[PDB]
Formats: structure tokens, sequence, C-alpha cells
């Protein structure tokens, strides 16, 4: 269902990074089983914000795990690829996913601005505006937020 | 031999194998601590979670659970799969729980052996794949909810069928009947086994030996 | 197979490949549904002797003496009781009327046993009698003659506790 | 093997302009089992759609 | 056109965000009001955005 | 004599929870989904029969209606509720059709 | 639109679940056909011997 | 058509192009469906996928004789069809002495 | 170690189904069951045109 659509949509990138020769076919068979099992289980009902956060840490490893694959496979500090940005863009995509879907949590709102901070050089000044923007209109009565 | 017995057979092979969802509830919601539904709703790294602390706890008490830390308690451990292994890898997995039997038999008063012994149920299914080194560690605690909810949630091999007929009462076994299992004659060869195991093992309490000692002269009585 | 909703209905009103046959199976407590097909099928053919010997000419000495030794054949039976019709041929010879001639109904309405399934009982067990030799197969449809000497084997328990109840036992017949 | 008439077609449908055109496309299926979700999607995705309850002004661009 | 709604309560203010609009022309049919009445559906035409408590 | 079997992790496919939803693995393989054309044909078939049956065009009237017989109608080209409607008996009616 | 459609479907094929197994010599003294199904059964998982 | 509606005067399709408004002589200002099955509730994203497959498969399928036959048998009055057929007689009289 | 195709597909054949499952793609494969006579030696004839 849903599910299928993460997936699929989560393919390109995939071929794009086997067809690099920085990882094998089982390696990234095992990646997928992993990322279905998380997928399902964020889709299921009864999900938490442990499940993101998991998941969430897994796609870091994997970026970890991919940088240093490619920094020593080929000596390139960056492939001019599609996966460079692809995994982290699925990251920043599974933090909108989970604020909007427990909008409750102060501590993943916190994880995501402080990703998102961190990351700054390539991201918004004003994606951190919305994300604070909307993070203060749910939660007015926060001066720790203010 | 009829084809009912040899489907026995295999059933009691595949007895571990979650084949569908309804078995699957089964197999998961038998547990030690939670009761059937909590059970069956929750997950493996939640119960990996307390295991970790409760271990860390029974380690601070006594190192010598570091060993199971390092090979039944990581998150390899959360991993792998008693199905999917080969017949070695499921003889040395057979050992380990043993020896990790032998030690935890000694304080069953704790709850962080109670919690630990929940990981080691849920995930690695003792108490079904192995089940008489389990009775056999605790069974001189046969006066405690631990025993009963153990009963509770156990298959019961041939020999036991004394507590067969008190599983899912309310009462606990009483000295009578304990003192029949004993009486078998077989049931003392095994428990005889166990004897020597934990002598090798050096891994012998009180209470435990005061319990053998008092079955065995009740039974020669 | 799953009750199936109300658009699936319209698009597949018939597939189903999965009630007088059971009503009587409750009324009258009829063995089995081969049974009551039996019990169908007889009627059946009666019906199309009926129809082909009214279709043979109605003026025929053959035909006629066909037709009395039919009806004779039939009263002798005891499934009908009258003798001097062909429509009641046609009309009243009913699976009813089969199922009420069945022995353990004659057992309930001359009363050996209180219900359909008692009799039935007594009749696996061994109990009743029709004239010499006794009976263990309920669908046993009983003559006239035969029905009105039913009664039951002797030294049976159940002979000796009716007589016990009754004060006349006679042990010299070994009742 | 003579092909059977209540199957075949009749004439060509609107959105082609050929019989071979119409040949190519019945070639290429869309149900679910036989092509990916994405796919799946932007083929059966209907050509005029509409907001639920909008007013549709007239177009007016120069 | 219905952009936002405003929603007092014992327990503060909510101001939710209208993500589609029922049609207006059916608004009487039996199958709207089901749809207000069920709350998966009632999800699908609007989602909360702010709070302010008392 | 390096050789493996098809094996089955229950794990990954019978979920450990009991709300979790199993997954459902697919194939496109061709001739795995062995009929396009006949299975395609029948369920657009079933489509226009399911048509027939729910064609439920008239959705109501609006109020009691015109004495005498209506003659003008106009849209309101900027709202979606408003119409108005004229009748020869010279009675003029701004409808809310909502 | 049918090459944008198979091209999807060999997406798919990378998405897929799982793999064939197999059954090769690594060598030449030795030949597939003398294997044995007690061999195989030492050899591989309790779940198939199962 | 119904037997209450007559000498359609007046129709306009709606500014949602959703619903159709036709003012009839016998006093009345009916409304119907534009396409006479959208129901007006909200749909589900998997039910929406469904019904647009349908509409592209019976598109594409339109002109098969069965498909035909069914999604063109709609009942219309007597009097249309008697108007009709002789409509049909005289156009082929025309037809033919030209 | 080869014989059989080792990833299935779900929506035709689960080798896992719940009851619920099971029966409610049964009554789907009813509901589409291909008419007798469709079947012929060629599976696509039904596609084309003729006048």
């Amino acid at each position: 269902s849903k599910t299928r659509y993460y997936l699929e949509q989560c393919i390109p990138e995939m071929d794009d990074l086997v067809e690099k020769g920085l990882f094998t076919k089982n390696e990234v068979s095992l990646i997928m089983k992993k990322r279905t099992d998380f997928e399902h289980r964020l889709n299921s009902r009864g999900s938490s914000i442990n499940d993101y956060i998991k998941y969430i840490n897994y796609e870091s490893n994997v970026n970890k795990l991919r940088a240093k694959r490619c920094k020593r496979i080929l000596q390139v500090k960056k492939t001019n690829s599609l996966s460079d940005w692809s995994i982290q863009q699925r990251i920043g995509f599974i933090y909108q996913r989970g604020t909007n879907k427990f909008p409750q949590d102060l501590k993943f709102w916190a994880m995501y601005l402080n990703y998102m901070k961190a990351r700054g050089n390539q991201t918004s000044y004003k994606k951190i505006h919305n994300i604070y923007n909307q993070l203060l209109k749910l939660h007015p009565t926060n001066v720790d937020i203010w | 031999s009829s084809l009912s017995d040899q489907l026995a057979q295999v059933a009691s092979n595949n007895a571990t194998v979650a084949l569908d969802r309804k078995r699957r509830q089964k197999l998961h919601s038998a547990s030690l601590i939670y009761n059937s539904k909590t059970a069956a709703t929750q997950d493996y790294d939640f119960i990996f979670e307390n295991a970790s602390k409760a271990l860390e706890e029974l380690s601070q008490i006594e190192p010598k659970f570091a060993i199971f830390s390092r090979t039944l308690f990581s998150e390899s451990s959360i991993s792998l799969d008693r199905n999917v292994q080969t017949k070695e890898e499921i003889k040395d997995l057979d050992n380990a729980i043993n020896a990790y039997l032998l030690l935890a038999s000694s304080k069953w008063y704790l709850a962080p052996t109670l919690h630990a012994t929940e990981w080691l149920v849920r995930r690695f299914q003792i108490h079904v794949k192995n089940t008489e080194m389990l009775l056999l560690s605790t069974l001189n605690y046969y006066q405690t909810p631990v025993f009963k909810r153990i009963l509770s949630i156990i298959k019961l091999p041939p020999l036991f069928n004394c507590l067969s007929n008190f599983v899912r009462s309310e009462k606990p076994p009483t000295a009578l009947t304990m003192i029949k299992l004993f009486n078998d004659m077989d049931f003392l060869k095994l428990y005889t086994s166990y004897l020597d195991q934990c002598i090798k093992h050096n891994a012998t309490y009180t209470n435990q030996l005061l319990f053998t000692t008092c079955c065995f002269i009740n039974v020669v009585a | 197979v799953r009750k199936l909703k109300h658009h699936e209905q319209k698009l597949l009103k018939k597939v189903d490949f999965l009630h007088r046959d059971t009503q009587v199976m409750r009324t009258y407590h009829i063995q089995n549904r081969e049974d009551y097909h039996k019990y169908n099928r007889i009627c059946g053919d009666i019906r199309r002797l009926a129809n082909k010997l009214s279709l043979l000419p109605p003026t025929d000495p053959f035909r006629r003496k066909h037709e009395q030794l039919l009806l004779d054949k039939l009263y002798a039976m005891g499934v009908l009781t009258t003798k001097s019709k062909i429509s009641d041929l046609e009309n009243k010879v009913t699976v009813s009327a089969i199922c009420r001639r069945r022995l353990p109904v004659i057992m309930h309405r001359l009363k050996m046993a209180e219900t359909i399934q008692d009799a039935v009982k007594f009749i696996e067990q061994g109990h009743v009698r029709v004239g010499p030799n006794l009976i263990n197969d309920p669908a046993y449809l009983v003559t006239r003659n035969m029905e009105d000497y039913v009664t039951w084997v002797d030294n049976s328990k159940i002979k000796k506790t009716l007589l016990r109840y009754r004060n006349q036992i006679d042990d010299f017949d070994f009742s | 093997n003579k092909k059977n008439l209540k199957y075949q077609s009749s004439a060509v449908p609107f959105p082609f302009e050929n019989r071979e055109q119409y040949e190519r496309s019945l070639r290429m299926p869309i149900g679910q089992e036989w092509t990916s979700r994405a796919s799946h999607q932007e083929l059966i995705k209907p050509r005029i759609m509409t907001k639920p309850g909008q007013v549709i002004d007239p177009l007016k661009a120069p | 056109p219905i952009e936002y709604l405003l929603f007092e309560e014992p327990t503060g203010y909510a101001v939710f965000k209208v993500k589609l609009q029922q049609d207006d022309i059916g608004s009487r049919l039996k199958e709207v009001q089901e749809q207000i009445n069920d709350f998966g559906a009632f999800t699908k035409l609007i989602e909360l955005v702010s709070f302010a408590p008392f | 004599m390096k050789i493996k079997t098809i094996k089955r992790s229950a794990d990954d496919y019978v979920p450990v929870k009991s709300t979790q939803e199993s997954q459902m693995p697919r194939n496109l393989n061709p001739e795995l989904h062995p009929f396009e054309r006949a299975r395609e044909y029948t369920k657009a078939l079933n489509a226009t029969k399911l048509e027939r049956m729910f064609a439920k065009p008239f959705v109501g009237q609006l109020g009691y209606g015109h004495r005498d017989g209506v003659y003008a109608i106009a849209k309101n080209y900027g709202s979606l509720n408003k119409l108005a409607t004229g009748s020869a008996d010279g009675v003029i009616k701004y409808w809310n059709m909502s | 639109q049918y090459k944008k459609a198979v091209s999807s479907a060999a997406a798919t094929d990378y998405l897929l679940p799982e793999s064939n197994g197999y059954l090769e010599p690594e060598n030449e003294l030795e030949k597939t056909f003398k294997v044995q199904q007690s061999e195989i059964k030492s050899s591989v998982d309790v779940s198939t011997a199962n | 058509h119904t037997k209450r509606m007559q000498h359609v005067f007046q129709v306009k399709y709606s500014m949602d192009s959703k619903y159709i408004i036709s003012g009839s002589d016998d006093g009345n200002v009916r409304l119907w469906r534009s396409k006479a099955w959208e129901r007006s509730n909200v749909k589900t994203t998997r039910e929406k996928n469904k019904l647009e497959y349908d509409e592209k498969l019976k598109e594409r399928f339109r002109h098969m004789p069965e498909i035909k036959r069914i999604s063109r048998h709609r009942h219309v009055p007597q009097v249309i069809k008697k108007a009709q057929e002789i409509k049909n007689i005289e156009l082929s009289s025309i037809k033919r002495r030209e | 170690p080869g014989a059989g195709e080792a990833n299935y597909d779900a929506l035709e054949l689960n080798p896992f189904e719940t009851k619920k499952q099971r029966q409610e793609q049964e009554v789907r494969t009813l509901l589409n069951k291909l008419p007798a006579d469709t079947i012929t030696l060629d599976p696509n004839s039904i596609g084309s045109v003729d006048k």
C-alpha cells in the first residue's frame, strides 16, 4: 500500500548506489529488508516515536557507512550522484512524517531541530523558520521553545 | 505408525516456527511477567532493553554473567532466529542456554533474574525448545508465583504429569505431589544427571540442596 | 462463502455450490438425505407409471389388469388404505406416507417407544421382532400384516422390566 | 482457431487515431499486478481533474 | 473557500486548517452527513494547526 | 559444494507484534501474472455493470417550486450555492441550493 | 509509455524480497550428481531439514 | 427524464461542474448529478485509485460489443422511443429518394 | 537447491494467509473469474479490431 509507495520511491537511489561500485547486490537487498521492516512498522497502527527514532538512526548509520565506503573504495570525498543527498532527503522526510503524526513529543521536535541546524550548511534559513513556526503554533505556551 | 502419529512428530519438530499470524501471537504471548494482551502487543526492542538493564544489575551482583552479555544479549541477539540456523549452531545455543540456566538457578528471588529470563524465553523460545533444563533449574522454588507462571506457559515433557494436573489452577503444587514426581524412577535418573552437572560446575547452593535431600529422604520413606 | 455483500450479490447472484429434506429429518426423523431422495424418487416412479398406464388405451384388459395389480400391491404394502380410486394413487402417495410406514414410526404409533430416536436406539440394540425374526435396520418398511404382528424379542431387559412393572413377570417363559 | 467476434472489438475507441495505436496500447496493461505503483497511478490519472467544492472561473491569460 | 476555522473550548482556543471542502450543493445528502459523523473522513477534511490553552 | 536453499524468516514475513501489518511481497514477473487481456476485460465489464447499478441521477428539488412553470434560470457565476429562478406568474426567487 | 512501464518492472526487480538457491561444484574432480540427501540435510538449515 | 418533469425550458450547468439544474414548466427546479455515479463524499485514496482505474479500463474497452450493449442500455420513455423510430423512418425515406 | 521460485507474489498466492485474507481473496477471484470460452490458443486474441 502506502508502504509500497515509499519503497518504490526508495528504489532509484539504490539503483545508483549499486551501479557505482560501492555496494553489492546482496548488501543492498539486506538494506531493503530492513527498510521494509521499518516502513511497515511506521505505517501500521500502534507505532511510536521510538519507531520513528530507530528508523532515523538506522538511516544515519547507513549514510555514514556509505560515506566511508566511498572514501575508501574510490578515494573520492563526494560522488556526483543522486544518493549523496537522497539519504538526507529521506531523513528529512522521516522527521516530517513523525512530527505530523505525533506533534506532542518535544524531544522529537528537538531532535528534528538539532539535526536540521547541525546540517545547516546546505539547509534553509527558511526551513528553520518553517519548523519553528509550526512548533510555536502548536505549543504557544512553552517559554522554553520561545 | 499411523499418519496421525507421524504428523504429531512433525508438529513437534516445527513447534517453534511461526507459520502464520495466529500461531505467532500464541508463541509471542507466552511470557513470564506480562499477561497475554501486553505480551502480544510489545516488541523485541522493549523486551531487550529491559533485559539489558536487568542483566547489568545481576552482573553487578556477581561478575559471571558478563559472558552472556557478550554472547546472548547483544543487538545481534535481537537479530538472530532459532529456526534458520544449522544443527551445529543449534547445539551451541543449547549449551549456552543450559549454562545460563545453571547460573540463574541461584537468584530466582530477584526481579532482575525474572526480567532477564523473560527475554530469554521470549526470544529463544526456551519454554518450548528446552523445558527440562528450565524446570530442573527452578524446581525447588515450587511455592512461588514465578514457578506457577512457568507451569502456566510451559508444555510439559512426559515426566512431569503431576505438575500437568496442577497447571492453570490457583493453588501451588504440594509436597506430596513433588514426592510422587521424585518417586518415579526415570525422573530420578534425570535429576541425578542434573546434580552431576551442577557439581562438576561447582554451582550448588543451600536451598537447592535442601530440597534435593528432603525429596530423596521422602522417596525412600 | 462469506455472506457476500449487496453489490457482489448483484453481480454473482447464483454462485453457491455448497429444505423439505431437513424438515422431514426433524419431524419424523428419517435417517439420511439420500433416504429422503430415495422416497422422492419412489413417488416419482409411481407417478410416471400412472401417466404411462393412463396413456395406454383405457379400454384394454391388459392395462386395467396391470392397474389393479399395482394398486393392490401398494395397498398390501400399506402405503395407502383405500382401493377404489386411482386419483388417490396420483395424489396421496407421499414421502410422508412412506415415512409413517417406516418401522420406528410404527413402533411409536403402536406405542413401542415413546420417541422416534428411542425407537431407533432399540432397533440398534436388537429388541424388536417382526413375526419370527428380528430386525436391526430401522429403514424397514413393515407390510400391513407384519406390522400387525410386530412385538419385542423374548428374554430382553425391556420386556422383563415391562412385565416387572405390571407384576406379571413369569419366569417359566424366561420372560 | 478462427478468432471470436464476440470478444473481437468493433471500432477504434476515441483517444486513438489508428488501429496500430490501438493495438500497441492494448499491448501495454494497466492493472496493479503488471506495473509498479507509480506507473499504475500515472496511467490511471484522468484527463480533467477538479477540486471538490470550488468555483471554476473561465481562463483569462493574454 | 473556508480556509480556516476557530473552535472555542473550555480549555482554550483551537484553530484548524481546512484541507478539503465538502461540496457545497450536496451538503444535505446522506453521504456527506455520514462522513461528518465518521472519524476517518473528518480527518481528511480537517487538520488541527494551533491550540492556545487558557 | 557451497549450497543454500530458499530459507524464509518467519520474523520477516509474519510480524512479531499483532497490530503491525504483515508485509506483502510483490513480484512483477509476467509469467507469474498470467492473464492480462481476459482479466482486464472482465474487470472492465464488471465495472460497467456496477455503473449501471449505481446510476442514480436525481438528487433533489428546490423547495416547493414555482406556481406557474419556470422560464428563467440564472446561476451566480461568482458563488456556488446561488441561483435565481423566475416564473410566468411574475414571481422571482433566489435559491440557496446548499 | 510501454518503455516506462517495463523500466518500472525492472526497478521492482531490485526490490524483490529473496534469492534463489543453488548447488555448484567449486572444483573439477567432484560432480553435482554425486551428492546425497543425507549430505544436503547435514549441510543445510534446520527448517528445511524438517 | 421523469414522469414529473415536462417541457424542459431552462438548463444550467453548475459552477463546480458537478451538478445540473433544470427548470421545467410544471413549475419545478430539479437538480441532477452530472455523472450519475460520483457520490459527493470524500473518498479514501485506495477507493479513489480503484475508481479511476475503473474509468480508465472502460475507456479502453469501450467498443467491445458486450460492454457497449451494457453501457448503452438506458431506459427512455415510450414517447421518445416511438418518435425516434418514426424520425429514423423519415430520414431513410428522404435519403433513398435523394 | 534451486527448484522453486524463491520470491512469490502476495496478490496471487500467499503461503501465509490469515483466514480472513483467504476468504476475502476467494470472493475476489470469484468476482473476476474469466468466462469459460475465453480459453483460446493465444491469450491476446481479445484485443484486436474488425468492423
